[PDB]
């Protein structure tokens, strides 16, 4: 029975989620970032790099 | 459909001694392809995505039909 392998993209979302009501300075506050695009292996883990030409696509600020 | 509906033929040697043959049929008939947008207008970028639903374009139950666009 022979399967076939579908190519595409998803739709991401880049959140950011305070620890309470106000950023205030000095808290560090996770960044999350759901793409599936960049997860291009499914048995190790994928970290992006700016070294890496590999990873085409970082955040930014 | 009807009379003409795809019918598998099969001899068999009954209990009693003759060639009679056995036979079962099941139609295949067509549908009518509706195409739609999701939403009544769209602004620019908007992202339409258009959804067909026709059966009878599903020509393998295992791979994923798909359909390109001409280049040429």
């Amino acid at each position: 029975t022979p399967q076939t392998i579908l190519v595409g993209f998803s739709f991401a979302s880049i959140d950011i989620q305070p620890v309470t009501d106000e950023w205030t300075s000095g808290q560090e506050i996770p960044v999350v970032i759901v793409d599936a695009d960049q997860n291009k292996n499914s048995r190790a883990d994928e970290d992006l790099d700016l070294n890496n030409p590999d990873v085409t696509l970082i955040p930014a600020l | 459909t009807d009379e003409d509906a795809p019918r598998v033929n099969y001899n068999d040697l009954g209990a009693d001694g003759v060639t009679t043959p056995v036979s079962d049929q099941e139609e295949a008939p067509s549908h009518s392809g509706v195409v739609s947008l999701n939403a009544d207008s769209y602004k620019i970028a908007d992202t339409v995505v258009i959804t067909v639903e026709d059966l009878d374009l599903n020509v393998d139950s295992d791979l994923i039909d798909i359909f390109t666009v001409v280049s040429d």
